[PDB]
């Protein structure tokens, strides 16, 4: 699968 | 039922900014790797992936300045810094490069340039 993270902006995560 | 798929690896950033003329990412913030008993810390991190086929992944990043961190279940952990530190997956292996200083459970080392295991 692709590269994915969380980030302390959004809260909700992603996938590259 | 809908949720998650896959977490191989666990990652966070603060800010991200994407080329939008072309396709490399700059990390910015607190980008934590998690990999093994092993954990590296920075501000910035690069992804890049010099050929396709053997689907070969690299990443670097520095600033913090980068570290290592290790947990160590006989009581003895170990960490080490670097002005340079890379991760080049798609070979197995890290390399710190610049003002290099590694604790092992036995002595220190600090030099030019130095190995990792991971």
């Amino acid at each position: 699968v692709p590269i994915t993270y969380v980030n302390r902006a959004t809260x909700k995560c992603a996938r590259y | 039922v809908t949720g998650d798929t896959d977490q191989p690896i666990h990652i966070e950033s603060d800010q991200q900014s994407l080329d939008m003329q072309g396709n490399v990412v700059t990390f910015t913030g607190n980008v934590i790797v998690t990999l093994g008993t092993i954990k590296i810390n920075a501000d910035k991190v690069v992804v890049t992936r010099p050929g396709g086929e053997q689907g070969k992944e690299v990443i670097d990043g520095y600033g913090k300045p980068a570290t290592f961190y290790q947990m160590q279940d006989n009581g003895k952990p170990v960490e080490g810094h670097a002005s340079q530190m890379h991760y080049e997956l798609a070979k197995d292996f890290v390399v710190l490069t610049g003002n290099a200083y590694l604790q092992q459970v036995d002595s220190n080392i600090k030099g030019d340039k130095i190995t990792y295991l991971v």
